[PDB]
């Protein structure tokens, strides 16, 4: 089938991600990161996986890291905020304090028109709820940086071989520009 | 035995003051309740609703809900909104929706802020010093509806509308000694204490995993005389479209709220969080400057957008797949004391849910707690010296037809045992300033506090 599995990491906004994907006509199953095993995912046979934001570290995000390790190269995966950092960590990346902590602030980001930014305007204004970024110096070679903040912080990554992509912002915030088309790129791609 | 047919309706003389005129003679009865649109010029100022003499009452204090009908009392520890929905269902009154009669009987009353403790595990630091129910709801098989759009006064009843009309016209409005404050207002916090609590909030905000917290102080005074006289004057001066007067067993709730919480109208959901305030200015052209300044303020837009995102999430969890929209962001609404920044979120209620389930999923409002909501509520319990009780809860109705409307009980006074309480708060974010936020609380209720000084 075309079922999308959204792994809920206990974010304030995870049902906004669910509703945006329903607006695009997706069949979405939502499971908390500790209510699901790898064996369960195998039985469900999702076409794709989304790893949601959440207020914990990648290590504390239940099966989130295990899903990246087991399904990278097997199913398309999208990481949002925590999901994006988990993606970075799983391949050898490091996460560090951002310049300024950003809680419901909009910033312009510049992208390369690749991955989820295919066909989207540049620059793009997006909503941020995070205090950590993926450290640019230690970013595994397998990732391209797909988007930068005005202060040169990583806002997006794409795996060079596999359908495996992270965004550091909330595309589903009502003031995140082209949030629907960005997620449509992941859905229909 | 299931009653599907419309209630019987008698139309009465149109007069603009019809609700205050008829309610005056009911205002002393426990379970007499008024929803009043404040005579406001406002997109969501249309109806006044009057009820009294409920067929059933629900009173929640902590873990216990007492359900009372003429000669039977039951106590239960079940979810109070599940108990409410069961009581509505068991009345066997199931009318079709009517856009001109949005309440066709059903539940009407108070959902106190502390009812939120039934839906979320919270600590118990703040002092419980007001003994008033977490839920005080009547079940009414009749209503008086004043429709300011059609200029119609309708009396509906599922029993005997002629007898109800006779009963209403037979009630007479007694003299009643005038309201007077018998002390000065005193806050539950000094400036310095507010400072300490404000700094502790911003300490939690900087450490992340809190984005925003609504911090409030409470004014208290003693009073004597009729609370209804106070309401008539406050109502005139506040012109607030979600105003209400509830006569409860334990005291009186005088709501001058301008804030709609959740509307459910023929399964169309609407919520209108208020986040953003600036005081009104006396000079009309400087005041138009204030209005545009609030609309274009980066600090208050950010505060508001966060609550819009939170309300989208709480509604979105239970809304029809794909139904959530934000048709209006950052609109400025003027009220006598203040300009407010108002956003509007819409959705569709699934056929399998009740309005009561929507209220459980979202209560209490994002706009008077913060984000994340449970962490905000923990911080509020830690730092606010007393529980909010009726303040920053909701007043409204759950119609037998399935409709609902609720307020946020901001700009709301509690009158109990010769004490009157009035609270005022504001959203605190990383960029908030100690002194400006303290001053904002006074800007919100100063006209209310000053009008009651005589
Ligand atoms: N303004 C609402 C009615 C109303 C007035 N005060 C209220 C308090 C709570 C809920 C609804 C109301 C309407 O026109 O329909
Ligand atoms: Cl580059
Ligand atoms: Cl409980
Ligand atoms: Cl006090
Ligand atoms: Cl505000
Ligand atoms: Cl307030
Ligand atoms: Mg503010
Ligand atoms: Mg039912």
């Amino acid at each position: 089938g075309g079922m999308i599995l959204l792994i809920d990491n206990y974010d304030s906004f995870t049902w906004n991600l669910y509703q945006y994907f329903c607006e695009l006509g997706a069949d979405v199953l939502v499971k908390r990161n500790d209510a699901l095993t790898l064996a369960d995912i195998d039985a469900l046979k999702p076409q794709k996986i989304v790893i949601s934001p959440g207020p914990c570290t990648p290590d504390e995000a239940g099966i989130s890291l295990d899903v990246i390790r087991h399904y990278a190269g097997r199913l398309p995966i999208l990481g949002v905020c925590l999901g994006h950092q988990a993606m970075a960590q799983a391949f050898g990346g490091k996460v560090v304090r951002a310049a300024k902590v950003m809680h419901g602030k909009t910033s312009p980001i510049t992208h390369n028109g690749e991955g989820v930014f295919r066909g989207l305007a540049n620059p793009l204004t997006v909503t941020r709820y995070h205090s950590l970024v993926v450290e640019p110096d230690s970013l595994p070679a397998c990732f391209d940086v797909t988007a930068w903040s005005e202060t040169r912080e990583i806002m997006g990554i794409r795996h060079r071989q596999w359908d495996l992509e992270g965004v550091q912002f909330h595309p589903e915030s009502i003031l995140s520009e082209q949030g629907h088309q960005l997620l449509a790129n992941f859905l229909h791609r | 035995h299931m009653k599907t047919l419309s209630p019987a309706v008698i139309t009465l003389l149109w007069r603009q003051d019809a609700a205050e005129f008829y309610f005056s003679r009911l205002s002393h009865l426990p379970w007499a309740m008024l929803l009043h649109s404040g005579y406001a010029d406002h997109p969501y100022s249309r109806f006044d609703i009057v009820v009294a003499e409920p067929i059933c009452t629900l009173t929640t204090f902590g873990k216990e809900t007492v359900v009372s009908e003429s000669e039977k009392r039951t106590t239960t520890t079940d979810d109070p909104l599940q108990v409410l929905q069961q009581v509505l269902d068991r009345a066997d009154i199931r009318p079709t929706h009517n856009e001109d009669l949005p309440f066709q009987g059903g539940a009407l009353g108070l959902f106190g802020y502390d009812l939120g403790r039934r839906f979320e595990s919270l600590p118990e630091i703040a002092e419980q010093d007001i003994v008033l129910p977490d839920m005080a709801v009547g079940i009414y098989d009749w209503a008086l509806i004043v429709d300011h759009q059609r200029h119609t006064v309708s009396l509906l009843s599922h029993n005997d509308v002629n007898a109800r009309r006779a009963w209403l016209e037979s009630q007479q409005f007694s003299p009643q000694e005038d309201f007077t404050l018998t002390s000065d207002w005193q806050s539950n916090m000094t400036r310095e204490q507010y400072g300490e609590k404000f700094r502790q909030v911003q300490e939690y905000l900087h450490s992340g995993d809190c984005y925003q917290v609504n911090l409030a102080q409470r004014f208290h005074a003693t009073y004597s005389g009729d609370e209804w006289q106070a309401f008539l004057q406050l109502n005139q001066a506040n012109r607030a479209p979600f105003s209400a007067f509830l006569r409860l067993e334990q005291g009186a709730i005088l709501s001058l709220s301008p804030e709609r919480f959740i509307l459910c109208d023929n399964s169309e959901i609407q919520t209108r969080p208020i986040k953003g305030t600036l005081p009104r200015l006396p000079d009309p052209q400087e005041d138009s400057k204030q209005a545009v300044k609030l609309a274009n303020s980066a600090k208050d837009r950010a505060e508001n957008l966060m609550i819009v995102d939170l309300m989208r999430n709480d509604i979105g969890r239970v809304a029809v797949a794909g139904s959530v929209k934000v048709p209006e962001l950052f609109v400025v609404e003027p009220f006598p004391a203040v300009h407010h920044l108002v956003s509007t979120i819409t959705a569709q209620l699934p056929e399998q849910l009740h309005a009561s389930d929507l209220l459980r999923a979202a209560f209490p409002g994002g706009s008077i707690t913060g984000a994340p909501k449970v962490r905000a509520m923990e911080i509020i319990d830690e730092l606010e010296p007393q529980r909010r009780n009726a303040w920053c809860g909701s007043i409204g109705y759950l119609s037998f037809c399935g409709n609902m409307d609720t307020s946020i009980t901001i700009r709301t006074l509690t009158a109990i045992n010769g004490q009157i309480f009035c609270s005022a708060g504001g959203g605190i974010v990383a960029d908030s300033q100690e002194e400006a936020e303290y001053q904002e609380t006074f800007d919100k209720v100063n006209r209310i506090l000053k009008q009651l000084e005589k």
